[PDB]
């Protein structure tokens, strides 16, 4: 009943690159841009922001193999900065922000898997609704399934994903070299080299590779980590930097900046431009690119509220495992049930300014817990031990990251303070208080409930 | 205390048939309700109207476009200089101008009709060169040239003569000439002066045509009778004609209307260029209180919006002494005009003007962008209906878009804004209520919801209530 290591270094460069690369590149990659007014300032900053991600990738490959344990900013703030802490990361994470990751990448697909049939003009809201709904509900069956089947699942979307990626390059710098070489000409000029505009420019090339650490929540389950894990990273990052500032190329090269600024969907322009005919395949392969990074993002999910349950933080039930199957099953279903709540609200697309300084606040702290744990038990047995450089660095990039959010609209970042403080009368009142004190009813009903449940899902908790 | 069930026991409990079947029957529910919700979806989706088609646009269908009467008095220097443009190139862009029209750049002595030759420029303004880096960068902003081909801009007629035409033959070569340059359309003048004028504009309507579908000519005239205009425009229907036909002093609110709805229906609502003269600024007519009253309408009909240079300012060639009417500077600065110091002041200029929200130019920018972003204004319906005594409104809505609605009152008395229509479409169904975008003089705020039944108009008021899409 152990919980197979079947994950494979494949499968971890898939789970790391088709979850960095989703529709941050397809539908918006005028964040950078329109901050620095040129052209040449645009690539450079996205170079920078690359390379300090990087370095935050290597980090994490070095916390990863230290400790060993799933959860990814969970097992690592706990083992160094305790389990309230831990409890406050796990309450925010298990409310607001990956429900709502989850649904508004199901509703970004529903939106461009009908696009061709609505192409000016708003696709219905019913459908995109009804599209999102059915698109999660597969997943969490898929997942329920087997775990080779998640893993082929991400297989198949991420290369679909790259090689429409490498279509667009690949046409673009096609046409780079068919002698027009034009807005690549006098670049450089008019850019804003302000200190309030470069700052802007990193913040919005930092947001751009959020996700370099999905193959840590599964540490677990990969077949020998300390090869495994660290190769990964390390053959996940320069792909994707690679892979963004040649699409910007392309961009850049085709279309000019009076529209790259006022485009809606870049890379659906960009294919009505160029593919006389094919303006439909780029709407396709932004679906298939949300697709993929529904599933990974399920997959990482699960398996966190899998250890936040097996160290006592949430019900005794969580921690179950399907009997011939090796599946965290329910897990999955509270996972999709959360996000299936969550589609019912009107206009998400706001609530992705609630978190923006908590994650980034939560990141940074489990980068000072590695660094706190250098420091005070410095004899533990570390497979890859890296100079301090790389958390210096990076512990100096996250005290950026969390002071931008709060100078400007202070208002969001405190209300999300809120909620993730929310969680402090739950864990004062039912989880720190020890067994056996609690009232008896909540108990009786909780193992009536949880007996319930695991007779309908064939579950027995961890061996 | 009851750890729910162990692995053998719950094995042991798992026979029951009562369980197995409801295991079963649950994955059965789950897939028809999967199904169900597909089924649903793609249902919904083939009841939904389809949408209008996108009417493939050109370049000047979007935005506006810039005269320009004479290259020197325009940076405000006695040196005609292609050179000293590439410091307005910038400026044009800030009134986001979506084209351009040089003024006449070829070479003209006098009255001779050889001599004057269109192929080469005159060294005052610069050379080829240059001229061509003027090209590039322009296009490196998307700011498209015309290139004004009037022969004779320093004598009484263009052509040198009312009768005589191989000037025309003239304008035949150098449209090869300066479009194998690289120039994006043409511009001839004085037309009510050019004899067997129809046959000439149709043979360069075509030839422009030839070259590329993106070539444009645009005619102009003193006119301002409806029957020579339609004469005009009845072989060929890709002229941008200018005419003096709105330019009316009274004007009153069903003044304007009735010209306008009637220049409309002559022509079944295709395009045309909306424009007071050919070549006299708006203020030539208008007195100072009305200028964004015209600046908030000609940035509203259906058609392209032809101003001539300095009208972004509200310069007047009458309060300015010392320079003829016709050709009057820029005030770029306070010391942009070194003769007769202190006569300038600060709403005068560009520069106090640029940080008063409250200033002309900053309506000039802001219209500019409502008039080159919004799909609504590009290629929109129009429709207006009546209103008030001395009123006009109308409405732009294109498909599913942001609507667009405008107020507008040519009287000096202060009116109710009753807006009673009871004919709009069912696509374009007036709500109660629509925000608000700006208006002409200041006494209200930004993004709130006002209600649209009690307006209150004060006098020379203009609005952009603005409602979005509904059933
Ligand atoms: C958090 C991820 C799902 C987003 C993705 N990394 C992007 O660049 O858009």
């Amino acid at each position: 009943m152990q919980l197979k290591k079947e994950i494979s270094l494949l499968n971890g460069v898939s789970l790391v690159v088709g979850n960095m690369i989703g529709s941050g590149i397809f539908v918006s990659p005028k964040g950078v841009l329109v901050h620095t007014a040129s052209y040449g300032m645009s690539l450079i900053v996205w170079a920078i922001g690359g390379l300090f991600s990087v370095v935050g990738a290597l980090c994490y490959a070095e916390l990863g193999t230290t400790i060993t344990k799933s959860g990814a900013s969970y097992a690592y703030i706990l083992e160094a900065f305790g389990g309230f802490i831990a409890f406050i990361r796990l309450w925010v994470s298990l409310l607001v922000v990956e429900p709502t990751g989850q649904a508004i990448i199901a509703i970004t697909f529903a939106n461009y898997i009908i696009q061709p049939s609505f192409p000016s003009c708003d696709p219905p809201y019913l459908a995109c609704r009804l599209l999102a709904a059915a698109c999660i509900c597969l997943l969490t069956f898929v997942n329920c399934a087997y775990v080779k089947w998640g893993t082929r699942v991400q297989d198949t979307f991420t290369y679909a994903k790259v090689v429409a990626l490498i279509a667009i390059i690949v046409m673009g710098l096609v046409k780079l070299c068919q002698g027009h070489s034009e807005h690549f000409q006098d670049a450089f000029e008019g850019s804003s080299w302000d200190m309030g505009n470069l700052s802007l420019a990193l913040y919005s090339a930092l947001f751009s590779y959020s996700g370099w650490d999905t193959l840590n929540f599964v540490t677990e389950e990969i077949k020998n980590p300390e090869r495994n894990l660290p190769l990964a990273i390390g053959i996940s990052m320069p792909i994707v930097t690679l892979i963004y500032i040649l699409t910007n190329v392309a961009y850049y090269t085709v279309l000019n900046i009076s529209d790259v600024l006022s485009s809606d969907a870049v890379a659906v322009t960009f294919a009505d431009q160029t593919f006389g005919m094919f303006s439909w395949t780029i709407p396709i392969a932004v679906a298939l690119s949300c697709f993929g990074g529904l599933n990974a993002s399920i997959f990482a999910s699960s398996r966190l509220f899998f250890v936040g349950s097996r160290e006592g933080h949430l019900p005794d039930l969580l921690s179950m495992i399907h009997i011939e199957r090796f599946t965290p099953i329910p897990a999955l279903l509270f996972n999709c049930t959360m996000a299936l709540i969550y589609l019912i609200v009107e206009d998400v697309f706001q609530l992705i300014n609630y978190f923006s300084f908590s994650y980034w606040f939560f990141v940074g702290l489990s980068v000072v817990g590695q660094l706190y744990l250098r420091w005070k038990e410095p004899k533990r047995p570390r497979p890859l031990k890296l100079s301090v450089f790389f958390p210096i660095v990076f512990c100096i990039c996250s005290v950026f990251l969390v002071i931008v959010p709060l100078f400007t609209d202070t208002i969001n970042s405190l209300i999300g303070i809120g909620i993730a403080l929310s969680g402090v009368p739950f864990y004062f009142m039912g989880v720190y208080l020890p067994e056996s004190r609690r009232p008896l009813f909540i108990r009786n009903v909780l193992a009536a409930i949880t007996r319930g449940t695991q007779q309908l899902c064939f579950c027995v908790l961890t061996e | 205390k009851f750890t729910g069930l162990s692995k053998e026991e719950l094995l042991k409990v798992a026979g029951s048939p009562g369980w197995v079947r409801t295991r079963w029957a649950l994955l059965l529910l789950f897939w028809l309700g999967w199904l169900g919700m597909l089924a649903g979806a793609v249902v919904i989706i083939v009841r939904a109207p389809r949408c209008r088609e996108l009417p493939a646009q050109k370049w000047w269908h979007t935005g506006a476009l810039y005269r320009i009467g004479d290259l020197q008095a325009f940076q405000g220097h006695g040196a005609g200089n292609l050179a000293g443009l590439k410091g307005r190139l910038d400026y044009l862009s800030s009134l986001k101008v979506k084209g351009l029209v040089l003024g006449p750049i070829h070479k003209n002595q006098k009255d001779d009709v050889a001599q004057t030759d269109l192929l080469q420029i005159d060294p005052n303004f610069g050379s080829k060169e240059d001229f061509d880096s003027l090209l590039q960068s322009a296009k490196k902003k998307s700011i498209r040239v015309i290139l004004d081909l009037t022969p004779n801009y320093r004598g009484e007629n263009s052509w040198f003569s009312t009768q005589v035409d191989t000037v025309a033959t003239k304008v035949k070569d150098a449209l090869e000439f300066w479009l194998q340059a690289g120039v994006d359309g043409f511009q001839v003048r004085d037309i009510e002066n050019l004899k067997d004028a129809s046959s000439f504009l149709a043979e360069w309507q075509n030839i422009t045509k030839g070259f590329s579908e993106d070539r444009l000519l645009i005619a102009g005239t003193n006119s301002s009778d409806l029957q020579q205009i339609l004469s005009l425009l009845e072989s060929n229907k890709d002229l941008l004609l200018t005419s003096s036909y709105l330019s009316d002093s009274g004007s009153t609110g069903e003044h304007t209307k009735s010209l306008v709805t009637q220049y409309l229906n002559a022509t079944g609502n295709r395009w045309c260029s909306w424009s007071l003269s050919q070549a006299r600024l708006l203020t030539s007519f208008l007195p100072a209180q009305l200028l964004r009253l015209y600046q908030l309408m000609l940035f509203t009909l259906p058609g392209t919006p032809v101003f001539s240079y300095g009208d972004e300012i509200g310069l007047d060639a009458a309060a300015l002494p010392g320079q003829p009417m016709e050709a009057p500077v820029m005030l770029w600065d306070e010391s942009s005009f070194p003769d007769i110091p202190g006569a300038v002041s600060a709403n005068m200029t560009v520069k106090g003007q640029s940080e008063d929200p409250g200033s002309l130019l900053s309506l000039f920018r802001r219209l500019s962008d409502q008039r080159s972003k919004e799909r609504s204004l590009l290629h929109g319906d129009f429709h207006a209906f009546s209103a008030g005594p001395g009123l006009f409104s109308y409405i732009r809505h294109w498909d599913q878009n942001e609507r667009f609605l405008v107020v507008l009152n040519f009287g000096d008395v202060g009116l109710s804004a009753g807006l009673q229509a009871s004919d709009l479409p069912a696509s374009a169904s007036l709500p109660a209520k629509a925000d608000l975008l700006l208006s002409t003089q200041p006494g209200r705020e930004e993004g709130s919801p006002l209600e649209l039944e009690r307006l209150k108009l004060e006098p020379h008021e203009g609005l952009l209530l603005r409602f979005p899409y509904a059933a």
